[PDB]
């Protein structure tokens, strides 16, 4: 109602969407601007942290590059005594000169080649004024050939440029006084013409340039005719005389990268395939800790159908994209201007040599470029709701942040951005899903333990059953998450370092964070849940804690440690003593790949707890008679009588349980 | 979150986008190329239809 102002290209846009690109400009927030104050604090001090790293540490660290730089200073010292030497041989052998040629000096009587000429030894300044060779040489051109316009007409308006217009006169000299009135305003005028010509051949070949489409994407035809405008940014007067052969290079392609930057954006956009849910490829790193090892391996290093490249194909391609953006946009650094240098009269060195790489191709320089925003926002962007990734893809997204150290162009922001696609790609690193290990293990614990509320006995009537589920086929995904962190990361790799590995820290917080997250499962640690524990801990460190990279061995060994205290409080009623110990209490877990009773869904041969319980109350707590039985067998007995001849002393010892809670002679010498 | 409230006053959509429509013109006295501003008056777009 009160319409505000004219936004055209303010202070903003200059990636003050990647500025808001922080979170979310989601509603909306000036909550979110005190995050960016925050975020704003957290660069403070580790700028003021870069400043004193740099201060005197690394600015001890800049003597430490003193060595080759003072080094530079030490064989530029000898280029100090060479200057000192030659400056010495000149010193004292012109002070020669000066006493010499001087012999009267008196310059008009003993070195008169310019006393005589003191404007007649400056006297080659005939080439004035203008203008045949300058629109007859050149028509539009007359060049392409190192022709008139390339050789000669160029160079002609390097005498546009040779004639200093405003140093017009001098007038005791006097060379170019009213000649300087129209020399390069007629070699301006028709070359202002040939001026609007390359810029309609600018805007006119660059239009054909957006039509030149080649191949991924590639604008080949872009690049040959990027050939035919290396003489047009050469055209040393200079080229841009009012910086208007760059605005043919610049300004006539700032519609024309977005041509290129439009073709891209509409472009890479469109790969979008995926999967539902496989919890089948979790049943294969599964079933490879059930058949190993212990076995075959079981995994091949099977799936991980991650490390098929669904999002891995970009990283050859939407980095080569991206390097289309940067590094064809490096080959834009042969269409800058072009590189508009060299060729000095006007055309002459470019007229030879007008054939550039030019990506990447080294670095020492200083300089500045565009046309690379939407494909890095679209490659991150892209890459954004991957929560398998970046586990999986640790070397992949590390590789990403080590891609580019050697060039002289932005792909090392974009390996920073690429970098920020592991690091900015934020906690993925994902250690809030042990605030789901814990947040879950409390406000889930209201269905697992609804089950086994008196897990490990029957006082509150329940069964020993929770289940590993986050982490459990989640500990298949640390064979899937560690599985393709050497193939599908290892061939994800490019320039300086990118894997080359150094790297993949992450990878080692599956190491770590996943010895933390399995604290978590050491808070997590029912005896489908110690049986589920262990064989999940073990599901995981059978193969995958030994190649031994984990750190969960004391969290496999301490929940194993709550296998042994309580598959032994599950079978306290049971074993007693070794009876029920062997094959139906740890059998219970080593075969399975109230609790008196509910050992009995694998139960292991022999003596279960289907009969550890019942065949040894049913005449044996004594003895098939009374101290002692008639049986040292292996089918019944083995409830009864040779869990007696296996727990003999223990009727004795079982008896002295009652000799401490509440002399020994007529039960522990004369039993029966 | 004044849309679904009352009607959204109806001011709270009419006045709110009136005197939003100043910045919404802000968004359209010119807009090239605020994808932060054209973001902004499109999800005005979005919750106005």
């Amino acid at each position: 109602e009160s319409k505000e102002e004219i936004k055209t290209m303010e202070n903003i846009d200059d990636e003050v969407l990647l500025e808001i690109l922080t979170d979310i400009n989601w509603s909306i927030e000036d909550d979110a601007d005190s995050m960016i104050e925050r975020i704003d604090l957290r660069l403070a001090e580790t700028e003021y942290l870069f400043n004193q790293n740099l201060l005197s540490l690394q600015k001890i660290g800049p003597n430490i590059r003193p060595y080759e730089d003072k080094v530079n200073d030490e064989c530029h010292r000898i280029i100090p005594t060479l200057s000192l030497f030659l400056m010495e041989m000149s010193n004292f052998s012109n002070d020669i000169e000066n006493v010499e040629s001087q012999d009267n000096g008196l310059q008009v009587e003993s070195a008169n080649k310019k006393l005589l000429w003191n404007t007649l030894d400056e006297l080659l300044k005939t080439v004035s004024l203008d203008e045949i060779s300058l629109n007859q040489l050149l028509e539009c051109p007359i060049r392409e050939k190192n022709l008139p316009w390339m050789e000669n007409q160029l160079n002609l308006l390097l005498k546009a440029f040779q004639a200093i217009g405003s140093d017009g006169n001098e007038v005791e000299y006097n060379l170019r006084e009213i000649s300087g009135l129209k020399q390069r305003l007629q070699f301006y005028e028709k070359v202002t013409k040939i001026f609007l010509n390359r810029i309609v051949e600018e805007m006119q070949k660059k239009f054909s340039n957006i039509r030149g489409q080649d191949i991924s994407h590639d604008q080949m035809i872009r690049i040959l005719t990027t050939l035919l405008i290396f003489s047009p940014l050469i055209l040393f007067c200079k080229e841009i005389s009012q910086k208007s052969y760059q605005a043919i290079v610049e300004n006539w392609n700032v519609s024309i990268q977005p041509v290129y930057m439009e073709l891209w954006t509409k472009k890479i956009s469109q790969l979008q395939g995926i999967d539902t849910n496989d919890e089948k490829m979790n049943e294969l790193s599964l079933s490879q800790l059930l058949n190993e090892w212990d076995t075959f391996r079981k995994e091949r290093k099977t799936n991980d159908i991650n490390p098929v490249f669904k999002n891995s194909f970009s990283l050859l391609t939407e980095c080569l994209q991206t390097m289309r953006q940067e590094c064809i946009v490096y080959q834009n650094f042969v269409e800058v201007f072009f590189h508009i240098s060299s060729k000095h009269n006007f055309e002459e060195y470019i007229k030879h040599f007008n054939d550039p790489d030019a990506p990447p191709i080294l670095l020492d320089t200083v300089k500045v470029m565009q046309s690379d925003r939407e494909a890095a926002v679209i490659e991150t962007q892209l890459v954004s709701r991957i929560f398998q990734p970046i586990v999986t893809r640790l070397s992949s997204y590390f590789v990403e942040l080590v891609k580019a150290e050697p060039t002289v162009a932005p792909a090392l922001t974009f390996y920073l951005e690429n970098e920020i696609k592991s690091l900015e790609s934020s906690n993925h690193e994902f250690l809030l899903s042990a605030v789901t290990r814990m947040y879950t293990q409390i406000k889930q614990v209201w269905s697992d333990n609804v089950e086994e509320q008196v897990l490990h006995f029957e006082r509150i009537s329940n069964a020993t059953t929770n289940g590993e589920i986050l982490p459990g086929i989640l500990d298949l995904p640390v064979g899937l998450k560690n599985s393709e962190d050497l193939f599908q990361f290892a061939k994800r790799s490019m320039d300086i370092k990118d894997t080359d590995e150094g790297y993949e820290s992450i990878e080692l917080m599956n190491s770590s964070f996943r010895k933390l997250s399995i604290a978590a499962t050491r808070s997590i640690t029912d005896y489908m849940e110690t049986i589920s524990l262990l064989v999940n801990s073990n599901w995981l460190t059978e193969m995958l804690s030994m190649d031994g990279i984990f750190d969960t061995s004391l969290q496999n060994v301490k929940k194993v440690f709550d296998v042994e205290k309580e598959s032994y409080a599950s079978f306290l009623l049971r074993d007693t003593m070794p009876k029920l110990t062997a094959f139906v209490y740890g059998v219970s877990n080593i075969i399975e790949n109230r609790q008196n009773l509910e050992n009995i869904l694998l139960a292991y041969t022999s003596h279960e707890i289907e009969t550890l319980v019942k065949r040894l109350h049913t005449h044996m707590v004594n003895d098939f008679g009374y101290h002692q039985e008639n049986a040292i067998n292996n089918v019944l007995c083995d409830k009864l009588w040779s869990c007696i001849q296996g727990q003999t002393v223990s009727l004795y010892l079982k008896l002295y349980t009652v000799i401490d809670k509440h002399k020994n002679d007529i039960i522990s010498a004369f039993e029966e | 979150k004044r849309c679904l409230t009352n009607n959204d006053f109806n001011e709270f959509i009419i006045e709110y986008s009136k005197g939003l429509t100043l910045r919404r013109r802000f968004n359209q006295s010119s807009d090239a190329s605020q994808s932060l501003v054209i973001k902004r008056i499109w999800t005005q777009i979005e919750n106005l239809l």
